[PDB]
């Protein structure tokens, strides 16, 4: 029957071998009266607290069930690991489930821990647990799919086991692409992601091939140059070549100019000359300029109809912005040339904006723009101006552009050729982090001359972005607590925000420090420095660090720079963010709305949301001209190059864009996001898109540092170009040798249609007898009486393909010619020539 | 939700009765003819 | 007859109810809500009953139908209809649904109604096998939902061994059963369980085994009104048999007071019985508005002559009861107590006594009480002064039996400290009303 | 997909976090 | 591969009510 529990009293004996009936019997009916030798705890305790027991290690696993029946997990788990063998090793029932699961818990806690203060001070962990934690992890490992105790091994660190498990038998090097993507995207601290990156790239090492694409790819987010450049060194000795081309051509999509400077120094130290000339970037710009110009097409007549909508009010400078986006990176400045007196019609500072608009509509121009700025614009504004416009054609690449800049900077009226001059040079060498550029940069900004200093500061930061210079960051930050001049707050506001570009823990100081200054303009800087040091990873933290400013903070300015910053941090995961800002977007000071919109575009970079969208669609109509505002560039930003199949407003918005602007009675203000929005919706001819994230999964430098700067446009229009950054071309090239550009013809997958390029009285009654008269007039009458569609599209190797559709795209199998590099995603690609007689070259 | 677990295991006088009515006592004028003639004598 | 085709109706209306709970079964699946299934768990009683053979043969086949094993499990244990004119076909699952393996919740919910129908049809072996299975199906199962049907059939389980008249082979399963819901943090299966369990334990009167599982274990405070009032009996009984008396009366009608308004006749009978002879124990007298209430009015009469005669004190009378009402105690579960009293019932008399004098002479209180001598009631006078039926002091010095001077308690702490509990409950109700509120997400 | 769910599932979590205190402050700030 | 399964089982339970919880807060802001 067993209903009574004196079994205890023999426990309470002092017989050996009688207690060992007991103990033993207890552990067979443990598991139903947990009651009674709850009680005795200290009864079997010391049983196993007593070192002379001949069977102590079974003391401790019927007292580990009494404590787990009781509940006490904290101390089910110290008497289950003291024991061994019987402990738990049976692996079978549900009391060594619930023992081993926490004791598989308990270890990850310890082991997390452990990785934090790893220099000899790391506590110890006991054999015990790491060995019933590794039985399971030798246990994971033989019993069934692989791809799970892999999660679980890096979930308790264990970098052992982890390469275990992918070195091991591992079915294939599938689950390899698995883990690597897990480490990108779910791992949330850097030092653990180095080390798992190590692990992803000796595994890719001893691959009989390795495969080069991820390695190199994985390297990058490693920070490891020189390691780079002793593969491409490697891959060129093998003959390799093929491969070893979009290795390259991979990398400079991807990596940062310092990254890309120091790798290219590696390879001096033929086909190198060869690599160099496509790591620098020289290859992309031109094959992504002749792709832009030879697909291009802006749809003039959107513009018409703004220009002559304008009521000749501060929206010049619009439609001046407008079609710098419609035609950024596309040459084709046929309307500024079209009309002329127009342009002219804007004087003072929008001359700036429109010499500069010159600059980006020539982006990625290169050799040809050094005379080219000077033939057109060769007036203080329009000269500085043009040195502006020059540094947008040479963005993020200047190169020797720099030293003619430097030159031209420091002979200047030391005016607004000053504010342009530095924003140019600071934009060519972004990022280089030059000393000789930062000095004079800081000159003009000691010379505090108002306009001069907030393109300085901008100038300032931008060279030194991602460079934590101690001495910048001490330097920019003590101009603005010793400065009047608001105006070169706000460029060093943003200046020393993107200085901290990135590190996303390494400072986390200025982000303290800057957010307890008084001086509103620096706290926006330390808010902003949010955006730029914690861009894509949504660190929960900073999220709940910043939102926090956007609802209790005073000065409303740094509210909204709060809220706005959410996007940065957040685009990485466009799916939260339509949410954490659904309800700030109705917050009661209009400012904070603003935030959300601008928020909500950033945060979707280029994905037709419709979450988003649905949220700016209630804005739009908002009483506050600056939140509508806001709301249609936040609309027309993350509805860019998507045709009404792909989202179902985008043709809803277009016409309400063009009612807004054709409006008379609503504020300019709204009109400007109008303007604006005309020209994010068609930019560079609907051959560009605005993507922070790199191809890759990177967070892309030159991008992300574009929408910042042009976020910063409601303190300054002319900073608004600053969004050509952001435009990324949409395209996949298939080039197959070096420079051989053949007229591959490959498919997509246009299912049910194709998409893409979008567009090019009163009958009175008189009842008496006009039925009468209708009716015997009919009587007179009487009397009288797709799936061979374009995703076939014959594209050359510059063939247009939004995010969405790179997926879609079917492999030339069809082509005699076929990419080598897997040609699912867009950028710049090998084609792996077949055999031989190859032809089809194009080179307009 | 009937607890059919536990189961469900002349006097139709309308008034709520108190405690002390069960109680069994001469009627009150033969407790006062007592106790009046006890004292009275 | 017209009776079945109404019966069918019932059935196409209980299949409706069901595939209204089936359908709120998968709604709660995929609507992220537990709490869905409890209304289809609570109109399981209310369709519990109303159903015959060709209730389930075509739920079976209407519901599952898969071609799975299920349907070979479950319609040989049930009684197939003919070829019925008014074939409705009720599958809620049409084809690739049928395809899908039926929820864990709607399975059991409908392998329940076939073990209900089980136990409506007193077949609890098929349903033993049916249920076990369930079990053996459920037990492996660990969702989060099923917890709660699992709860339900649980108790059917239990029930069904609880027509099964053994206690025993469920007691360790309800009793290992229970320790899978704890390690899950479960509300509703632990509170389930635990309260089958516990009848288990007294059925048997092994109270010294249950009176330790309630020391341990914690009952779920967000429980089941239903349950709860379970709970607080049975550890009524438990605490009233370990000589916590006092503690027993509060637990006991806190315990009725919770009883589902009127559905359950019997609760309320069994538990008036243990209050009515609880109170007495305690030296109070219990209210006379039971014995005369109709439900109670003669399952309580047996228990009515007793309380009289504890007023009465007439200890021949309380005997003469015992010897003819007893033996019923018994059955009632009930005699030990009596017989506690039967040697007690001089502890109200010292109560009444105290309640109304208050510097009773010690020699009128063996007057008034049927003690014996002067010397016996000072032992029984003290003792009841001792043991906290009185509140009086005896000094020894002249023979007096004082009772405490009683104070305007407004002036002192006690009236705040009644407001205290009595304000965090209302604040809490507030924070439990307004913490669900249940705003459902944004349609 | 058994690690794959668990970090989506416990990311959720520490994000409905933060919308959980923002929203606490917000009708803290809103009834000032 | 129960125990990775049972805990990520857990914590849908809790982001669940959680889930339900941040509605309300919404709903308590609008007004």
């Amino acid at each position: 029957i067993t209903s009574a529990a004196g079994i205890i009293s023999l426990l309470d004996e002092d017989e050996p071998q009688l207690k060992e009936f007991a103990l033993h019997k207890l552990n067979a009916v443990v598991n139903d009266f947990w009651a009674e030798i709850s009680e005795s705890v200290d009864k079997i305790e010391v049983l196993y607290e007593d070192e002379g027991f001949r069977s102590r290690q079974f003391a401790a696993l019927v007292a580990s069930k009494v404590f787990y029946h009781l509940g006490a997990f904290e101390e089910s788990l110290n008497y289950a690991l003291g024991a061994g063998d019987l402990f738990n090793v049976n692996d079978n029932s549900e009391y060594v489930e619930t023992i081993i699961a926490k004791c598989i818990d308990h270890y990850t806690k310890q082991c997390v821990e452990n990785a934090d203060l790893p220099e000899g001070e790391k506590k110890p962990i006991d054999q015990r647990l790491e060995g019933i934690v590794n039985k399971m992890f030798q246990r994971c490992l033989d019993d069934h799919k692989y791809k799970q105790a892999i999660g679980i091994a890096l979930e308790t660190r264990r970098l052992d086991v982890f390469e275990k498990t992918i070195l091991e038998s591992n079915d294939v090097p599938g689950m390899l692409a698995y883990s690597l993507k897990l480490c990108m995207s779910l791992m949330q601290n850097k030092q653990f992601r180095n080390k798992v990156l190590r692990v992803l790239v000796k595994i890719y090492m001893n691959l009989e091939k390795p495969d080069f694409i991820n390695v190199c790819q994985c390297l990058i987010f490693l920070d490891d140059p020189q390691a780079v450049s002793d593969i491409l060194e490697k891959l060129v000795k093998e003959d390799n070549l093929l491969m070893a081309y979009q290795i390259c051509f991979d990398l400079y999509e991807s990596a940062s100019q310092q990254f890309l400077s120091s790798v290219i120094q590696n390879l001096r130290t033929d086909q190198t000359l060869k690599m160099i000339k496509i790591l620098s970037g020289e290859m992309a710009i031109e094959l992504h300029l002749q792709f832009l110009i030879r697909n291009n097409n802006t749809d003039l007549m959107i513009l018409k109809n703004t220009k002559d909508a304008v009521r000749n009010s501060v929206c010049h400078t619009a439609t001046v912005i407008a079609n710098s986006f419609m035609h950024c990176g596309t040459t084709s400045d046929q309307f500024l040339r079209d009309n002329l007196e127009w342009l002219a019609r804007a004087t003072n500072w929008a001359k700036f904006t429109a010499t500069a608009s010159l600059g980006v509509i020539h982006k990625g121009h290169e050799k040809e723009a050094l005379q080219l700025m000077a033939t057109y614009l060769p007036s203080a504004y329009q000269e500085g101006g043009g040195l502006y416009a020059l540094g947008l054609i040479h963005a993020n690449h200047g190169g020797d552009i720099i030293d003619y800049l430097l030159n031209q900077l420091k002979n200047a009226s030391n005016d607004i050729v000053r504010h342009g001059g530095s924003l140019g040079l600071g934009l060519a060498a972004m990022g280089t982090a030059r000393q000789d550029v930062y000095d004079l940069l800081k000159t003009n900004l000691y010379q505090d001359d108002a306009v001069t200093g907030e393109a300085a500061g901008l100038a300032l930061g931008l060279v030194m972005l991602g460079s934590k210079n101690a001495q910048a960051i001490e330097d920019m930050v003590g101009y603005a607590q010793e400065t009047q001049h608001e105006k070169i707050l706000r460029g060093l506001a943003v200046g020393i925000a993107l200085v901290m570009y990135g590190r996303m823990e390494e400072a986390d100081a200025l982000i303290e420090s800057l957010c307890r200054d008084k001086d509103p303009i620096l706290r926006r800087s330390g808010m902003y420095t949010v955006a730029m040091a914690y861009c894509g990873s949504g660190n929960n933290k900073a999220i709940r660090r910043l939102l926090h400013v956007a609802v209790s903070d005073v000065n409303d300015d740094v509210r909204r720079a709060a809220v706005e910053s959410l996007g940065f941090i957040l685009f990485r995961t466009p799916e939260q963010c339509p949410s954490v800002v659904s309800l700030l977007s109705e917050s009661y000071n209009p400012h904070v709305r603003y935030g959300a919109a601008m928020a909500l575009g950033i945060c979707c970079a280029g994905t037709g949301n419709k979450e988003a969208i649905n949220l700016l669609e209630p804005m739009t109509n908002d009483p506050v001209n600056y939140v509508r505002q806001g709301a249609l560039i936040a609309s027309a930003l993350i509805m860019i190059q998507q045709t009404e199949i792909t989202c179902p407003k985008v043709n809803q918005f277009r016409q309400l864009y063009s009612k807004v602007i054709n409006d008379k009675h609503d504020d300019v203000m709204a009109k400007f996001g109008a303007i604006l929005a005309q020209g994010i919706l068609d930019a560079g001819g609907h051959n560009v898109t605005i993507s922070l994230q790199s191809r890759t999964g990177h967070t892309h430098m030159p991008s992300v540092v574009g929408v910042l700067v042009f976020t910063q446009f409601w303190f300054w229009f002319p900073l608004s170009h600053f969004l050509s950054l952001a435009y990324t071309p949409t395209c996949v090239i298939g080039l197959n040798k070096d420079l051989k550009m053949p007229k591959v013809q490959y498919k997509s997958n246009c299912k049910p249609s194709t998409f893409a390029y979008p567009a090019p009285k009163v009958s009175t009654a008189v009842l008496s007898i006009t039925a009468k008269a209708k009716k015997k007039e009919k009587e007179k009458e009487k009397k009288e009486e797709k799936e061979p569609e374009p995703n076939f599209q014959l594209l050359d190797n510059p063939a247009r393909v939004m995010p969405a559709q790179l997926k879609v795209l079917t492999m030339p199998e069809t082509c005699r010619y076929q990419p080598f590099k897997p040609l699912s995603i867009g950028g710049i690609i090998i084609l792996k020539d077949t055999s031989e007689d190859i032809e089809e070259l194009v080179e307009p | 939700d009937e607890f059919e677990e536990f189961p469900a295991e002349e006097d139709a006088h309308v008034w709520e009765d108190n405690w002390d009515d069960d109680n069994v006592e001469d009627d009150f004028s033969n407790q006062l003819r007592a106790e009046l003639e006890k004292h009275g004598y | 007859a017209a009776a079945e085709h109404s019966q069918r109706e019932l059935d196409t209306v209980t299949l409706e109810d069901i595939k209204e709970h089936v359908k709120q079964l998968e709604k709660a699946v995929s609507g992220k809500e537990p709490r869905f299934v409890l209304r289809a768990l609570r109109m399981l009683p209310s369709t519990s009953r109303r159903l015959n053979h060709y209730v389930l043969y075509k739920a079976v086949q209407g519901f599952f139908t898969s071609n799975n094993a299920t349907r070979d499990f479950l319609l040989p244990f049930l009684e197939e209809p003919m070829d019925t004119e008014a074939d409705l076909q009720f599958r809620p699952r049409t084809g690739k649904a049928a395809s899908t393996p039926l929820l864990p919740e709607v399975e059991a919910y409908l392998q329940l109604l076939v073990v209900i129908f089980m136990m409506n049809s007193k077949r609890y072996k098929e349903a033993q096998k049916i249920s076990d299975d369930l079990m053996q199906k459920i037990s492996t199962q660990n969702r989060r939902a099923l917890d709660l049907v699992a709860a339900k059939c649980y108790y059917y389980h239990a029930r069904v061994y609880e027509f099964l008249d053994k206690l025993d082979v469920v007691r360790s399963f309800l009793h290992a059963r229970l320790r899978t819901a704890t390690l899950r943090h479960d509300a509703d299966g632990q509170a389930t369980l635990l309260n089958l369990l516990l009848r288990n334990y007294l059925h048997y009167s092994l109270y010294d085994q249950a009176e330790k599982l309630v020391s341990k274990s914690v009952f779920p405070e967000q429980a089941n009104n239903n349950e709860w009032a379970r709970y607080l009996y049975y550890t009524g009984r438990i605490k009233a048999i370990q000589l916590e008396y006092s503690e027993a009366r509060r637990t006991m009608t806190n315990a009725l007071r919770k009883a589902p308004q009127h559905t359950a006749v019997g609760f309320k009978q069994t538990v008036h019985k243990l209050l009515i002879v609880v109170e007495l124990l305690l030296g109070e007298i219990p209210d006379r508005l039971q014995f005369r209430q109709p439900s109670l009015k003669r399952s309580l009469m047996p228990y009515f002559l007793l309380t009289q005669a504890v007023r009465t004190g007439n200890l021949a009378k309380f005997n003469q009861v015992l010897d003819q009402f007893g033996e019923k105690f018994q059955a009632d579960g009930t005699y030990t107590l009596i017989i506690r009293l039967r040697h007690n019932v001089i502890k109200t008399g010292v109560r009444m006594i105290s309640l109304s004098y208050s510097r009773i002479s010690l020699a009128d209180i063996a007057q008034k009480l049927q003690l014996d001598s002067p010397e016996d009631a000072e032992f029984i006078v003290a003792k009841a002064i001792r043991d906290g039926v009185i509140e009086a002091s005896i000094n020894h010095e002249k023979g007096y039996v004082q009772s405490k001077e009683m104070i305007d308690i407004y002036s002192t702490r006690e009236p705040q400290l009644a407001f205290h509990q009595r304000i965090s409950f209302c604040l809490d109700i507030h924070n439990m009303s307004v913490k669900a509120m249940r705003f459902p997400p944004k349609s | 997909d058994l690690y794959s769910r668990y970090k989506k599932l416990q990311q959720e979590l520490e994000f409905l976090e933060v919308q959980e205190e923002y929203i606490k402050d917000e009708q803290k700030n809103l009834k000032k | 591969r129960q125990y990775y399964l049972s805990k990520i089982e857990e914590l849908q339970l809790i982001v669940n009510d959680k889930s339900q919880n941040l509605r309300r807060l919404q709903a308590q802001r609008n007004e």
